[PDB]
């Protein structure tokens, strides 16, 4: 629920893997996952590296049993040397094995206890199936242990192997409840669209929900907040300490987490990194930026949703409204980030940051683009685009689509131009991602002023 | 003369081409705002344009050149 | 805001009118409108029959004067006795006019005082300006009295002429927020889709919210509904209790109407009746024929949400959702009716009334269709409903679309195709409307279990 | 053979032409249930048909062939 232990692989290692156990002869097949990890409220297990064992090199390989070298076994633990990363073993479905040496053959416990003894870390032996779930166990000093609690891969569709586990639930139902039960869900930003985001999540059965915001209710949000009061806005209460206690009269437990703080702290960046997925619904480029090196540090599924109502002073009418439109964008660890698609940019980020007179200056200079005018925000909108925010999870979740979900990646919609338009994956360039699986590697998401040191 | 619908609204032209800027400009909108500029041709998918591209009024099908805006971020 | 006074014309009356009176030659036209009445917390005329004098017939036609026989007069005065209808005489901007008679010429008080000898009931006298806005007052006892507060006409596009009113403002702003503070809006249901749409209406900033419905918080709609507690849940509090008390916690000041009772009953039909707008979020087909009656014989809007997740038994797969879908059809006064548009029909309610067995027996026998089975009702899919239909009716009062309104007299989305779907009032075929402007009439709604007799 | 997407699944007909009914059957779909059903058919709108009609799979740009609820009523 909480203090939960996670296996997190990206979809693009866990495509290769996949393929280098099955390849269709039907025998087994080995190979070796090299991991960071994070260790704050829950332990997770960043997927990083990949080691694939050539089947030619390989002895029994049999429908139930393989024998490899222990040549293999040696890189990860060098490759996990430097940062004692944590080494875990992978088998086909079986997952009978032993590694085979110059000297002698070593079995399944025998190599364990080896790994650790190159590595004062956590390690561990997975299976993987043709369909590709994973069970794994964790081998603390060498040592049989704790098995783990949940291997997750959120790719276009979100995969969560749970070690109680033994059908799939489809969408809206009772299965559905249960897996978001024993999952958490960061909320960044809790007015407007992620109060009613907030709400979803707590009436969908969230097991845990994080509240990130440092603003307070006050009477000109009282029209867009749920659950804020006249009384709230006369006191200023923090508007995650009120959707706190909202949830907690609406569940009957208090499973939610206020944070009266930015996203842009070590507080909330660390109790973000626990959650299994987070909800972007701030208001501010630098926070989006933020939400997106913690997606990737700590490989969690990332939904940010953002509104506009712009306006223009018609030549005859006066003034208008240019459009109403909502953007949904949905983050995969390893795929597209909102930096990729542009929801943020560091001019952007830089002319957030000017002070007024040193934003009219460079304004003038055609330096820096000029703001839109906008219209007030509205509830109808804000309710619109956090719907299909949350709907977006449940759909990769328990797919119901259909059309792939990676045809949704992105959605556009406009409610002056009555259009919704879908962007593609694969029809997104990517940078080379270097804060994936990174973790709390310090300067923590690459930014000092988070930095510990 | 030949009309171009813009954001909803038709307004006249006396050019049978008018840069995309000019008519952004007539309609009230700031070319050098960040938009995603784009033209509607009735039986053709929309195309995206640039702010000084020029179009033909007199092109078939004709029917609206919108605007979104580029960037969406506001909770 | 709750006990003002309105004059209601339905968009074919106000069409026809508006043409009479600025045909074009820059000068006076004079027309009479005869209505009944409702005289619940506020007064309403409800506008049912017109007559048009012609320019021919007139003597004195100048552009800021004109004089007109009295046998149209004599016509209304007629038209109005069995029922003791109101008589509203219309005239063009400038409103100067005299009605000559055989014998002499009348001022317009003396044919006021006239036309109240003829007919023991409130008249009035309105102008109109070339726009088509409107501006009445009453005469009671055929004397000068109370000015009309609010002449409306909800179309296409609803329109609202304010006495207190000498720009239009564009929607999301303060002056839409000021319209809805002196607007009364009825919710047929609070669950699910209801509490979603009370809520939106509720921080819009309307005056006076009316909630009808006879069920109680439980425990399994602690996923739906909006404002409930479990502890509301524990104490099967009434849905509209509850929410009134929200209502009242958030807005500061008891502005809502609590009626733990069905649609089908006098009561709701008669406090419904006083609502400017209606919003029907039911989930039986009975309650939409009710709250379509009430649309009709009152002459208010109406805006219906509906949402349905059919689920089927694929061959391989197994149990599947068929669909996630959701509908919002607005009718206005003398446009199609939900009843054309086939929301309710006499089978469905008739099966719907079926006891168990009566239904098995019958659903062999052929005669009536099977019922579709459904997937559980979530949260997302009530919310992007509920947010579509009330943006419906903010998109009508303060248009906002690149497209006429009518173009979405229709609305049908649907999450697991991916689609959506508009139809124009202009392809729906529709019936004699024999409830427009009835009012009260008895039987309440032509339904005699609803009969004061 | 000749494929249709049904409610987004490709089922394999043995027969150039299929009945709405039997297709729909196929699915797993109740063809006596009330239901709104419509025919893709890529560079052309969706044309409502009827449970009995018959399609040609080898109709080409056909895509799906799916069914909405003809009643909405929940709430």
């Amino acid at each position: 629920a909480s203090s939960g232990n996670r296996l997190i692989l990206t979809q693009e290692l866990h495509t290769m893997l996949q393929k280098h156990l099955f390849p269709g002869d039907g025998k087994e097949a080995a190979a070796i996952l090299i991991c960071n990890r994070y260790e704050g409220g829950r332990l997770k297990l960043l997927a990083k590296e990949l080691i694939l064992v050539p089947y030619e090199e390989c002895k029994s390989r049999t429908s139930d049993f393989i024998a490899w070298p222990g040549n293999y076994l040696e890189k990860a633990i060098d490759v996990a040397e430097e940062k004692s990363m944590s080494i875990i073993l992978i088998h086909s479905h079986p997952g009978g094995f032993l590694v085979f040496s110059d000297t002698a053959d070593s079995s399944d416990m025998q190599t364990m206890q080896s790994l650790f003894q190159g590595v004062d870390a956590i390690h561990g032996s997975a299976i993987m199936i043709h369909s590709g779930e994973m069970r794994a166990r964790l081998y603390r000093e060498g040592k049989f242990a704790e098995n783990v609690e949940l291997v997750t891969v959120a790719g276009d569709d979100i995969h969560y192997w749970w070690d109680d586990k033994t059908l799939k639930p489809i969408a809206f139902t009772s299965g559905m409840t249960d897996t978001f039960q024993k999952l958490t869900a960061a909320i960044i930003g809790v007015s407007g669209t992620g109060s009613i985001v907030a709400e979803q999540v707590a009436r969908l059965g969230f097991g845990e929900i994080l509240l990130i915001d440092h603003d307070h209710i006050e009477k000109k949000n009282l029209n867009r907040i749920l659950n804020s009061t006249l009384k709230d806005a006369l006191s200023h209460r923090p508007k995650v300490d009120m959707f706190a206690e909202a949830i907690r009269c609406i569940r009957g437990e208090d499973i939610s987490r206020p944070i009266n703080n930015t996203i842009f702290s070590r507080e909330a960046v660390l109790a973000a990194a626990n959650a299994d997925v987070l909800f972007c619904c701030v208001d501010t480029y630098l926070a989006r930026m933020i939400a997106d090196r913690i997606a990737s540090s700590f490989l969690i599924p990332l939904l940010d949703v953002g509104v506009k109502i712009p306006t223009h002073v018609d030549p005859d009418d006066g003034r208008k409204i240019t459009d109403v439109t909502g953007r949904i964008d949905y983050v995969k660890p390893g795929g597209s980030t909102l930096s990729d698609r542009l929801v943020y940019t560091p001019e952007l980020i830089y002319r957030e940051n000017l002070n007024a007179e040193e934003y009219e200056e460079q304004l003038e200079r055609g330096y820096i683009t000029g703001v839109e005018e906008e219209a007030p925000s509205v509830i109808t909108l804000n309710m619109r685009a956090a719907s299909a925010c949350v709907s977006e999870f449940i759909a990769r979740c328990f797919p119901f689509r259909e059309y792939p979900n990676k045809r949704f990646t992105r959605t556009f919609f406009s409610l002056a131009g009555v259009e919704e338009d879908y962007i593609d994956e694969s029809s997104i360039t990517q940078a080379l991602n270097t804060r994936l699986a990174v973790g709390g590697e310090e300067p923590l998401l690459g930014l000092p002023e988070l930095g510990d040191k | 003369t030949w009309k171009l619908n813009i954001q909803g609204k038709e307004f006249t032209f006396d050019t049978p081409t008018v840069v995309i800027r000019d008519a952004v400009i007539r309609a009230g909108l700031n070319p050098n705002q960040a938009w995603h500029i784009f033209l509607k041709v009735e039986g053709q998918p929309k195309v995206e344009k640039n702010i000084d591209d020029v179009i033909d009024l007199r092109t078939p099908g004709i029917e609206k050149l919108r605007l979104t805006p580029k960037d969406v971020n506001n909770g």
